[PDB]
């Protein structure tokens, strides 16, 4: 399947909310009752770290201002009051079936 | 030689053909929270199946796409899903009132808004009104100057549908109950009847979106990279030509009129709606097809229309006969009904198109004569992209015209593979063994 | 995000195979025969009322609870001109139950009243000693 | 926990090496693993996956048939062997654990076929790097 | 009848000599009096909301009884209570030792131990034993 | 119902006919579904009551089976040929109807709950 | 005018009906069971100890 995203560059400063959406060609809803889309972040020069696993739940060591939602095709990750250390990339990763692909990784300065 | 004795076996894998009841097994996501999806009837059975499949590889079962019962059980159930949903909504008997209709400021169409006295639930005093009324639902009555009346008063009742519900055609998977195995042909050279090679066994059928359209079939399902066309006798003139083309043809149809909300008088706890105002400028709705691919398509069809007789005399012709509801192309689009003119689509051949669409409001039920549903739209414009994976033709230099009077034939194009057989698990056979007797 | 191939067998998976290969497969057609807006309920009784009948006929024949069993009723060669090893190695079951379809009623009467009725009056009177 | 690799470096085309990812503390036979490939200046490419019982192996189409993966649940190791190396395989390899736990295979009743569930990743090893050149 | 749900598996087999505490006997002493024909002394007087629900209640009393007899019927264990089989236990299913399963364990926790593996055991009884023994029995009648 | 006037040693030869036609009788309803089954479902439940009850009584499949339970003459002390070659079945049921459920626990326990403790 | 004309269909109840509360024992169908706790200090959402 194909799954890209937008916008590639968001060169910002801290103090404002924004959002990053990832757009799906094949719709995602597995028969377990959940939509296997995994949002996470790398830093430059680093192996990445999990932001949220599901579009609903979060991970340990995560600020509360990291909210995500979406339909089976629309998918959206929203960052309220974008923090100063939000540099690097943001990959949208799906887990429908194989080969499970990624997005390009939205750069945020 | 030896004496032989009969030996009982259980669970013997045999079958005969049977005709049993299948059951709806639909999607089960986003059925809650105002989704009164009339196809789903709030997610009829919430299965969301895992359609497994077992290949049998030594089995030949003589199929028939024409004497199949599964297509008959849809046309029972679909109007049966209408009939329970057509019941609790608002009846429109007390509205057949003589009118006074004048020309509307910005062709034959929406020109006439009207006015009539009515006293539905207060039952004390009548009151005139204003509405918005197209053509295809009014009649200039006799012995009066510009007075109108609805076309289907003196048929049966004219109950509308409620605005909570949605006619959104979500794909329905027909599963099989216990003791019945739905089978499916695994040859894509399957011409419609006769035997198959290595028939498999599925729990539950594939995606079937129960869309409703004449003269084409919109959100359908398409075969591999040859074009296959089937019919019953395929020599007889008054049969139906089922067309399955190997690629999709994308369609855009829009309603540019900014129709809005509205407030028409109340029945007994029953608010009735008649389409509110346009924003102030009228553009007539139209379908809008990429006419290159359509022109590309019909020469690809006579490649596979041909090989049953000679190598000569293929043509394409437009339809004919009767009132425009069976002439013009009919389909729905998101709680809204379209009658589009499709005469341009059928120029003959040899060895961006815009079509004038027409919209009515008082719409007959699909096969029964009598009652008739009704729905005024939601606010804003309407857009729905779609597909085409087939059309319906007739025979008549050998003339092909777009016929069609039954979407069971559409469901025959969807169910050209399946067959439901009951297990007769008990069986006997002889051998040399014998029960111990004392 | 799942998926592996076949492991044991499928439903109706032996229905193109021979008898000698389908005879080790009977449980899968035995399990799923029962489990699987009123018109679901009218199906949920016919699926029961067919199961009891096939259960009942095994009960009368002294062959309840077993998947296979033998009797002492002799096979009659008038019923089948087929040779022995053609049956157990060449013919499938679906073909086989078109060939002995006519004789089936004669078979079922000639199991009960022939033997398993007779194997009780003989059985009850093996006492007194 | 601790999650690194070994055996990285630089080789020629047509060569063959095998990395070695080693886990630390979690029960290794319980979980499946993965392989991912971040090209320098590009996004990420999925490579491979093993089941928890080392029975199910799914490869990417581009590296199909060339590579090799394996497990050793006793030694808690994780191998990515590679064959028929090309220059465009020069990137960063990373060893990575599934986020959720996985169960045993499922065996649907209606067809005798097991099912190994596969979901995504949380713990990326920092990973080695292989370069294919002259 | 759930009187030993906190007892241990090595001890609950002691009180299981009563017919699973007369398990099925509670059904026949129910359906003798569920089939009180006051339902027929009224013809329910109408079709009511309760009789819709009773109809959907008796079906589950029918079906889920049969799914437990059929599985006991196919396993060569029809009508008994404690029967042994020919299937070897595989230690990959549970690496618990002997006494911990019996002497030192409840029941419902042991369900969640092998609720994953349960379905594999179902096929590995039939196709391993009860499909299998019937052919080998029939060979021993060929002579 | 033919041997309803026979003695208890004589009517035992018609036990097979009574058992067969308990279930569904001859099949009525000749597929005429053209144009509302509680009575159909009860008849199965009457049938499955007894087969399970013969399953607990160690006596599935049979029609006549023995036991290890001796008689208690406080039920009815009427001796052997006083009834057997003298009385039908309708009258023998009208001698044991008060004691019916009392017989059923004793057959349950001392014949199969007993013989479960002989398996080993 | 009556209050709920334009609200909904006002429907009279038949006078030969009744309205008394009568205790309705919910019985589970056969093969199912209903568990019941007997802690006097039960919060409404915690665990229990004597479950009958
Ligand atoms: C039967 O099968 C089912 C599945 O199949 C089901 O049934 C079939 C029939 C089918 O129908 C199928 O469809 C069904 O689904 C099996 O169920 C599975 O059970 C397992 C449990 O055995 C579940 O795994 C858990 O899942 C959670 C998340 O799941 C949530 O959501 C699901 C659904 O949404 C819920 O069901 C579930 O209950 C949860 O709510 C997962 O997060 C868990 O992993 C964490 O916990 C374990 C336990 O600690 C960690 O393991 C430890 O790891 C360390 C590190 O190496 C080792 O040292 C330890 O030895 C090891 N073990 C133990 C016992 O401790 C695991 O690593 C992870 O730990 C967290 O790790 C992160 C990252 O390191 C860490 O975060 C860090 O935090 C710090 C501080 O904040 C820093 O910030 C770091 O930077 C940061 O990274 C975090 O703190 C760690 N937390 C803890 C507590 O350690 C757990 O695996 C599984 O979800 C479930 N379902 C499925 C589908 O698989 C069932 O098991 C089968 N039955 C049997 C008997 O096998
Ligand atoms: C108790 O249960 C056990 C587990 O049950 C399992 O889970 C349950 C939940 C349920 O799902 C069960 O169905 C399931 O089995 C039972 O254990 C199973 O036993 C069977 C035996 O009947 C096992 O079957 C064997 O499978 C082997 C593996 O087949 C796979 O791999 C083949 C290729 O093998 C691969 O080769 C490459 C070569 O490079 C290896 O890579 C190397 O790996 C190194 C180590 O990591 C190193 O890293 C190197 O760098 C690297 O190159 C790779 O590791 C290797 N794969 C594996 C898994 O090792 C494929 O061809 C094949 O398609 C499949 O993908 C077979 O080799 C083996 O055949 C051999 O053995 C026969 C008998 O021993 C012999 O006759 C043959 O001639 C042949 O030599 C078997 O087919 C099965 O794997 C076991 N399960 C598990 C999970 O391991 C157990 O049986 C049961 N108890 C009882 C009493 O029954
Ligand atoms: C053949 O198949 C195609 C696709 O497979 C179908 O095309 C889709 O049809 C549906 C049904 O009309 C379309 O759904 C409608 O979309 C409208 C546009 O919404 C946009 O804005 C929201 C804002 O958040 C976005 O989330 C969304 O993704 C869109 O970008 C909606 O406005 C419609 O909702 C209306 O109905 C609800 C019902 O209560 C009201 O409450 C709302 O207020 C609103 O008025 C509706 O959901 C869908 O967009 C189509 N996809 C396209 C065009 O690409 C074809 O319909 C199908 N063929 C046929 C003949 O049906
Ligand atoms: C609706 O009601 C209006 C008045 O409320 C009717 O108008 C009257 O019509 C009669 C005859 O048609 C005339 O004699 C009156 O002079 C009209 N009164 C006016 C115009 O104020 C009107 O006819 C009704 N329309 C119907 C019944 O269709
Ligand atoms: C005959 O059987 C084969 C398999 O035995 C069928 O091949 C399958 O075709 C479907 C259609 O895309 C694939 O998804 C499957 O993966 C194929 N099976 C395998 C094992 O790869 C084939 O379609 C059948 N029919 C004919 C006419 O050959
Ligand atoms: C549908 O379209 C066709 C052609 O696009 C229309 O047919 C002709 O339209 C022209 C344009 O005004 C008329 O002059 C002709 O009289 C029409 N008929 C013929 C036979 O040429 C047709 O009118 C449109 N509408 C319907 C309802 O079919
Ligand atoms: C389907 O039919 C084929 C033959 O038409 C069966 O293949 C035979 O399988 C046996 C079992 O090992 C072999 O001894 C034979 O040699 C095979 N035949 C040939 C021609 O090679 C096959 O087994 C059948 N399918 C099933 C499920 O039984
Ligand atoms: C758990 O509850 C049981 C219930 O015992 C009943 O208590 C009521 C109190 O009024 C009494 O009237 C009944 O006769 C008792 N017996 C029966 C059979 O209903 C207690 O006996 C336990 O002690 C309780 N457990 C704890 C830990 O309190
Ligand atoms: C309904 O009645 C119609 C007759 O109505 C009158 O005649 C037509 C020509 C118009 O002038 C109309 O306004 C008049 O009131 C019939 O034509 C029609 O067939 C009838 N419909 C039925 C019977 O279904
Ligand atoms: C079993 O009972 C335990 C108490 O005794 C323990 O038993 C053995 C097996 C050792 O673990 C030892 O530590 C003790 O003597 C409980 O601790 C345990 O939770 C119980 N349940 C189990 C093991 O499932
Ligand atoms: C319709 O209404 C207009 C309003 O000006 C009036 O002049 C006309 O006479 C009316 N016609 C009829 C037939 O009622
Ligand atoms: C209808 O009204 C118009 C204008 O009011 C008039 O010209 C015409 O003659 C009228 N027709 C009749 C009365 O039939
Ligand atoms: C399909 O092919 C079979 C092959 O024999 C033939 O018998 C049958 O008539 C064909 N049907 C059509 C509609 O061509
Ligand atoms: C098809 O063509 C005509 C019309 O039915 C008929 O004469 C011919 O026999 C038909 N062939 C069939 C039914 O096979
Ligand atoms: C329908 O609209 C979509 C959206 O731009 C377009 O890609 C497609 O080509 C259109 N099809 C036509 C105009 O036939
Ligand atoms: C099937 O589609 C391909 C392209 O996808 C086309 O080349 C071919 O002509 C089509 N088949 C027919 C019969 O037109
Ligand atoms: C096609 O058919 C129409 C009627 O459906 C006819 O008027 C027209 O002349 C025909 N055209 C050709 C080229 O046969
Ligand atoms: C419809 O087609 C016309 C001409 O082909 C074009 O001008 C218009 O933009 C199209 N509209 C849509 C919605 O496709
Ligand atoms: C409609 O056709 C386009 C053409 O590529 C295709 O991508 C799309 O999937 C089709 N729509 C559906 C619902 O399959
Ligand atoms: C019924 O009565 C007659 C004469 O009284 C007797 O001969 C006959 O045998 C009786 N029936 C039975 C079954 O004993
Ligand atoms: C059964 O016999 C016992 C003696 O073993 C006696 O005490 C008892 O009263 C008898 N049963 C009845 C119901 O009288
Ligand atoms: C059988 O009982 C009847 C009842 O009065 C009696 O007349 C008859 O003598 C009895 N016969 C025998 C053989 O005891
Ligand atoms: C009741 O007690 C339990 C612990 O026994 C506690 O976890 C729970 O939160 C309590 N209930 C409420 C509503 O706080």
């Amino acid at each position: 399947i194909v799954m890209t995203q937008t916008p590639l560059s968001l060169s910002v400063t801290p103090g404002q909310p924004a959002s990053i959406s990832c757009k799906s060609s094949e719709s995602l809803r597995q028969s377990n009752g959940k939509t296997s889309l995994y949002w996470y972040r790398q830093k430059p020069g680093q192996s990445p770290q999990l932001l949220v696993f599901e579009v609903s739940n979060r991970f340990s060591g995560v600020s509360d201002r990291f909210v995500g939602s979406g339909s089976g095709t629309d998918f959206t990750l929203r960052i309220s009051r974008v923090e100063a250390e939000d540099v690097g990339f943001y990959y949208c990763m799906q887990s429908k079936d194989f080969p499970l692909t990624f997005g390009g990784g939205t750069k945020v300065d | 030689a030896e004496q032989l004795w009969v030996t009982v076996y259980y669970g013997v894998p045999v079958w005969k053909e049977a005709t049993t009841t299948l059951f709806c097994a639909s999607d089960a996501r986003a059925y809650d929270t105002e989704v009164h999806n009339v196809w789903a009837t709030h997610a009829c059975v919430p299965t969301d199946p895992n359609p497994q499949e077992v290949v049998l590889e030594n089995v030949t079962e003589n199929f028939n796409m024409w004497k199949n019962n599964m297509v008959e059980q849809m046309h029972e159930d679909i109007i049966s899903l209408w009939d329970q949903s057509l019941k609790p909504c608002v009846k429109l008997t007390p509205l057949c009132v003589t009118l006074n209709c004048t020309d509307l400021r910005n062709e034959g169409g929406e020109i006439k808004n009207c006015s009539f006295n009515i006293t539905t639930s207060m039952r004390d005093k009548v009151q005139k009104e204003y509405a918005l009324f197209y053509k295809l639902d009014v009649v200039p009555i006799k012995n009066d100057n510009t007075s109108y009346r609805l076309i289907s008063c003196n048929t049966s009742v004219i109950t509308q549908a409620c605005p909570k519900v949605s006619f959104e055609p979500i794909p329905i998977h027909y599963c099989a109950p216990a003791g019945f195995a739905i089978l499916k042909c695994n040859d894509k050279k399957f011409n419609g009847t006769g035997p198959c090679t290595n028939v498999s066994t599925v729990q539950c059928t594939h995606g079937i979106r129960p869309v409703v359209s004449t003269q084409l079939l919109l959100n359908g399902s398409l075969a591999e990279e040859e074009v296959v066309i089937r019919s019953a006798n395929f020599t007889d003139n008054a049969k139906i030509i089922i067309v399955q083309l190997n690629k999709s043809v994308e369609i855009n149809c829009t309603r540019p009129n900014n129709n809005t909300r509205k407030s028409i008088h109340i029945g007994p706890g029953r608010a009735f709606y008649t389409t509110g105002e346009i924003i102030g400028d009228i553009r007539q709705a139209h379908c809008n097809i990429s006419g290159t691919k359509w022109n590309d398509t019909l020469k690809q069809i006579v490649v596979k229309l041909k090989e049953q007789f000679g190598n000569k005399t293929i043509v394409f012709n437009h339809s004919s006969g009767g009132d425009p509801e069976i002439v013009m192309h009919s389909f729905n689009c998101g709680g809204e009904f379209f009658y589009c003119n499709s005469t341009q689509l059928f120029n003959s051949t040899w060895n961006t198109i815009v079509l004038p669409c027409r919209i009515k409001q008082i719409v007959n039920m699909w096969q029964e004569v009598g009652k008739a549903m009704y729905a005024p739209p939601i606010k804003g414009q309407i857009r729905c992209s779609s597909n085409i994976t087939g059309l319906i033709l007739i025979r008549d230099t050998e003339i092909f015209r777009p016929g069609g009077g039954d979407m069971r034939d559409n469901w025959r194009s969807e169910l050209y593979k399946y067959k439901v057989v009951k297990i007769e698990p008990l069986g006997i056979a002889p051998t040399k063994a014998k029960r111990r007797v004392v | 995000a799942v998926g592996i191939g076949a492991v044991f067998l499928g439903f109706l998976g032996a229905a193109g195979s021979t008898m000698g290969a389908a005879s080790m497969t009977l449980t899968v057609q035995a399990r799923l025969l029962l489990s699987g807006g009123i018109k679901q309920l009218q199906a949920r009784v016919l699926a029961v009322e067919r199961y009891l009948k096939d259960q009942q006929l095994l009960g009368i024949w002294g062959c309840s609870g077993k998947l296979i069993c033998t009797t002492a009723v002799p096979w009659n060669t008038s019923w089948s001109n087929k040779s022995y090893n053609q049956i157990w190695n060449n013919m499938t079951w679906m073909e086989w139950e078109r060939e002995i379809d006519n004789y089936t009623s004669l078979i079922y009467t000639l199991i009960e009243d022939s033997q398993n009725q007779q194997e009780k009056n003989e059985q009850e009177l093996l006492e007194l000693d | 926990v601790q999650l690194v690799e070994s055996g990285g470096g630089v080789v020629q085309p047509g060569k063959s090496v095998r990395l070695s990812c080693v886990v630390s503390d979690f029960p290794f036979s319980k979980y499946p693993m993965y392989w991912v490939r971040q090209a320098p200046g590009k996004g990420l490419e999925w490579v491979a996956a093993i089941s928890g019982d080392a029975w199910h192996v799914v490869y990417s189409n581009s590296v199909q048939g060339r590579f090799l993966v394996s497990r050793d649940n006793v030694k808690n190791t994780l191998y990515l062997e590679m064959n028929s190396l090309k220059i465009e395989d020069t990137a960063v390899y990373r060893c990575a654990r599934m986020f959720q736990e996985s169960g045993p295979p499922r065996l649907d009743r209606w067809s005798g076929r097991n099912y190994y569930y596969y979901s995504g990743m949380d713990v990326w090893g920092q990973g080695t790097t292989v370069t294919v050149s002259s």
